[PDB]
């Protein structure tokens, strides 16, 4: 019938077993795994999914626990990736306790180390893997933003690759670029899609806001360099951009706002946000209220005045600017000095001076 | 306009005005190629007629540039085309070329106006407020350094630390907030299937458990 | 919301642990009845 | 237009017309600064040429204001720039400044037209109906007191 | 019996159905 | 692993108890609160 | 019929979007390197198929066949070589 067969004839003992496993018929699967001797646990349905991949897909923890105890069970590697993809934390814990993962270093080794050995571990059928070959469990957990699954894998020691520079001349980057140059470019985005997710930024590094700010710049530059995947890097840049805003939005007192803005008062992170054009970070009300208090340093009463009053003081500064400058030289540090050093006043002084300059230009041609 | 961003009423206007100026630069380049096409073409047509025209409109390259540029604002007359001689073939070509230039110019302007409206219709949900405040904050930061005190006219005269504890508080607060915001997403058809299967597995456990009681009571009768 | 659905899923989950233990109580009660027999 | 809000057909129109007048006041202020820039600049350029120009366009501040204002509606000729003398340097500066003024004016108008369309596209889902009925109800209440 | 093109098409079509059924599970209930 | 720890080693009696409490394993939590 | 035409249009794009290595992209674009399916997509105006990043990166490598260093140069440098060629 169908042109393509993805699985023959699926003898009744196996077809009844697959039906039991898929729909969580726990008493039957326990009966068949124990008593039956003419059935293999690796029979597959029409989609090439064995019993384990069916039970994990439908979230059958009790069926999965029964299957994991059965020896020579296949597709255990993919079953973890399927459970991670759907965020089945209890199933992920059940699979990670299998000897296949506890004894081996699969979670700790890099995707390149996993790829150098074929080992057909994460393969889910006769040929191929469910997700991209370079997507390790930690990268897949980061992509789906499973915070608990990311934390579980981080405890196991899994870390994302942190790939090399785009213009890298090392042997590994030279070989990958010459080999495929499309799998390599897709592999770079998959690693960056995991590095830029909030579930990995907050749970991995010591300073998630600083790491996100740097990664936001790094992904924005990659968008210009690799124009074909411009949208892919541009979206990943935004994920880092709104993580920093998300963290800033949670501050509830001035001490917390100080740590986010000043970093470890030189507003280091505000300068970085302006440098990296993280506009929602600078324009957030938590950030603006901090700049506003610095803006009106010693002008306590002038903060709440109307625009008309603030236009009056601009005129007053403009008229008295020669006297204010003379007073500043005579008394650099005084009541006049502190007011004149206020950031708002220095802006008014520069605005007033320019208005006087426009006055001289017009007054010059008054005849 | 340098000090304009500091105002709340006029700040957003000056930011949006700068956005359109950048936006229309690309469209102006396209019109320059169209403008240069008719400038050369009509100058070639009317270069030989210096003293044979009503005015000196398209005779030289500079005057051809002047006539075509001011035709954008409707400040160039149609007598620019008319010739003194009876060479009606050349005169009518000038009429058509000058007519097509105006029509093409309106097309380019119409495309420019429409394209920006589409761009702005896709730039909604409170981005102008963020755009202005970012530009204002850059203005504020330039005056925070203590060096720029007097205006240019008058400046001629010469184990864990507290940060780690705070970051731990905010990151833990973020994850809990993030997981709550995940719980506010709409329920997918796949999640519902997870619950349906949950019930399905529960049914197979309970019905077998009831079956265990029935067979246990059966062997009890046999012992009786 | 996805959080509300989780409330129902957990509802079922707690129900499963109560019913299976209740069935276990019947089985052990019948066991001691056999011992008395 | 005071009694216009009382009508159902013309009520919403008069309310929306008043909304745009308030909206364009902010944009008109920005164009005033641009308008004052070229008025002073071109007056300075052409103040010394009173009897050396085709017309008296930019000679005085009042006439510089008149020439630039009517250039908005295309009612000012390009001969405003032409000089009688052979000072082609000053004349060509006037050509460029007058040309840039018109281009800048179109830019300001284009920004004004676009910004209001964006504002109206974000003011949808039956607010004009509410806006008019509130304005009509204020008209009704003014006649409810028995004194008038 | 199958050529490399047929094996590749089998891989991509099977990958499509699994992806398509997952995207069906993302629809609103 | 993770830079920040929000909780060590969560001995099995407690980890089984937290699992029971979270997923509403009512018979187990009653057993542990009483007997343990 | 217009809606039914789109369903076929975005199935081909959907299949193309799933390719993960150059060998798979070759089979989808070249058919069974004459880009037969790219020509058909242009002929049948399947624009999302041709404009997909997987398809564009394949055309781009053919576009810069022997100009390895010229691929990543800035527009100003690429304008310089246009002047040099002229
Ligand atoms: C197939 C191709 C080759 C064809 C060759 C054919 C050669 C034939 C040529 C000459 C043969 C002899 C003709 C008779 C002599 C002249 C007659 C005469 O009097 O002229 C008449 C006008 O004539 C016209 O109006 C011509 C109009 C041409 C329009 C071209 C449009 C180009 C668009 C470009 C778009 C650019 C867009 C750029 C991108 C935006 C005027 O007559 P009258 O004043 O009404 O008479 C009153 C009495
Ligand atoms: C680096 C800075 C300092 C540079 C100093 C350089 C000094 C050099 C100056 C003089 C040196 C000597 C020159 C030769 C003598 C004159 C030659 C002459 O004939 O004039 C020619 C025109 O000349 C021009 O067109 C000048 C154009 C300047 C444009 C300025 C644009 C300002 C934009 C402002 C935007 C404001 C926006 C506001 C916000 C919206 C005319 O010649 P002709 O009629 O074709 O000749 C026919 C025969
Ligand atoms: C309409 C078709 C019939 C008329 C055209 C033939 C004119 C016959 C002719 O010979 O006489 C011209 C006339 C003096 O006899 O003088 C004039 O006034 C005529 C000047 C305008 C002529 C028509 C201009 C059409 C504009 C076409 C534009 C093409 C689209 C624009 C390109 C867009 C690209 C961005
Ligand atoms: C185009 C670039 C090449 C031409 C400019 C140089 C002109 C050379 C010149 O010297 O001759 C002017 C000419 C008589 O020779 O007379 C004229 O007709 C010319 C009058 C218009 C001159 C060009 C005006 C350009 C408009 C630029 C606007 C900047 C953007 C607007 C600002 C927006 C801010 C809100
Ligand atoms: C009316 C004529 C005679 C002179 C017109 C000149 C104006 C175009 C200039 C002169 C002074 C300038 C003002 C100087 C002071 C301010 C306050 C400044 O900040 C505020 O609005 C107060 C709130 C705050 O600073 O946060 C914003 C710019 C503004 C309005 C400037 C806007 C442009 C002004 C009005
Ligand atoms: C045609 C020439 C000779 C005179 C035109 C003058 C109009 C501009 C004025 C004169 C009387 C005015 C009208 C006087 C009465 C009414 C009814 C008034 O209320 C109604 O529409 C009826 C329903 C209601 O009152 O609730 C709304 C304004 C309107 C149309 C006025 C609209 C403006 C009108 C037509
Ligand atoms: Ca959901
Ligand atoms: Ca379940
Ligand atoms: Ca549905
Ligand atoms: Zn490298």
């Amino acid at each position: 019938g169908p042109a393509f067969m993805f699985n023959t004839s699926l003898t009744a003992e196996e077809e009844r077993f697959l039906d039991a496993a898929e729909y969580g018929n726990i008493p039957v699967v326990r009966k068949m795994l124990e008593e039956s001797k003419t059935l293999n646990v690796n029979c597959v349905d029409y989609m090439g999914q064995n019993a384990l991949q069916l039970a994990v897909g439908n979230e059958h923890l009790e069926v999965t626990e029964l299957l994991l105890k059965k020896e020579n069970l296949a597709r255990i590697g993919d079953a973890l990736l399927l459970a991670i993809s759907k965020g089945y934390v209890r199933i992920v814990e059940a699979i990670l306790n299998h000897p296949g993962f506890a004894a081996s270093k699969r979670l700790t080794l890099s995707p390149c180390e996993q790829e150098l050995q074929d080992d057909d571990f994460y393969a889910y059928d006769e040929d191929g893997t469910r997700f991209s070959p370079d997507i390790t469990p930690i990268i897949l957990a980061a992509h789906c933003q499973k915070y608990e699954v990311v934390h579980m894998l981080l405890m196991k020691g899994a870390r994302i690759e942190r790939p090399h520079d785009y213009f890298c001349k090392c042997g590994d980057c030279m070989e990958k670029q010459r080999h495929d140059s499309f799998s390599h470019s897709r592999s770079r985005i998959n690693a960056y899609k995991g590095l830029a997710s909030p579930a990995y930024l907050s749970l991995s590094s010591e300073d998630p806001v600083l790491t996100a700010l740097e990664l936001s710049n790094e992904l924005a530059k990659l968008a210009n360099i690799e124009k074909e995947f411009k949208n892919d890097y541009r979206k990943l840049s935004m994920q880092c951009k709104d993580f920093v805003v998300g963290v800033l939005d949670l501050c509830r007192d001035s001490e917390e706002v100080e740590a986010i803005l000043n970093g470890d008062a030189s507003l280091s992170r505000v300068k970085l946000a302006i440098k990296y054009e993280v506009k929602k970070f600078v324009a957030h009300p938590n950030c603006q209220q901090q700049l506003l208090t610095i803006w009106y340093e010693n002008l306590s009463g002038l903060r709440e005045q109307t625009i008309a009053i603030k236009c009056l003081v601009v005129l007053v500064v403009a008229l008295g600017l020669p006297f204010l400058a003379i007073g500043y030289w005579i008394a650099p540090c005084s009541r006049l000095g502190k007011i004149l050093r206020s950031p708002f006043m220095k802006f008014v002084a520069h605005a007033a001076s320019f208005i006087i300059f426009l006055g001289l230009l017009v007054f010059n041609a008054s005849d | 306009a340098y000090i304009l961003p500091a105002n709340e009423s006029f700040g957003p206007l000056q930011i949006s005005l700068g956005r359109t100026v950048k936006d229309i630069f690309k469209f102006m380049v396209l019109f320059i190629m169209v403008f240069f096409a008719f400038m050369i073409g009509m100058f070639i047509l009317y270069s030989y007629y210096l003293g044979a025209k009503v005015n000196a409109a398209f005779t030289t390259v500079e005057e051809s540039f002047k006539t075509l540029f001011w035709s954008i604002f409707g400040l160039s007359e149609v007598t620019s085309v008319v010739l003194k001689y009876d060479h009606k073939f050349i005169e009518n070509i000038g009429y058509v070329l000058y007519g097509i230039y105006n029509v093409t110019m309106v097309v380019v302007l119409l495309n420019m106006l429409i394209a920006m409206i589409n761009s702005s219709y896709q730039e909604i949900e409170d981005d102008s407020d963020v755009e202005w405040k970012f530009a204002r904050s850059k203005l504020w930061l330039s005056y925070f350094d203590d060096g720029k005190t007097l205006p240019p006219p008058f400046s001629l005269v010469p184990q864990p630390t507290r940060y780690q504890q705070i970051m731990k508080r905010l990151i833990k607060r973020y994850v809990l907030k993030a997981q709550v915001d995940k719980e506010n997403d709409e329920v997918n058809e796949g999640e519902l299937k997870e619950i349906k299967q949950d019930i399905s597995s529960l049914r197979y456990e309970l019905l077998e458990d009831k079956s265990q009681a029935t067979e246990e009571l059966a062997i009890l009768i046999h012992k009786l």
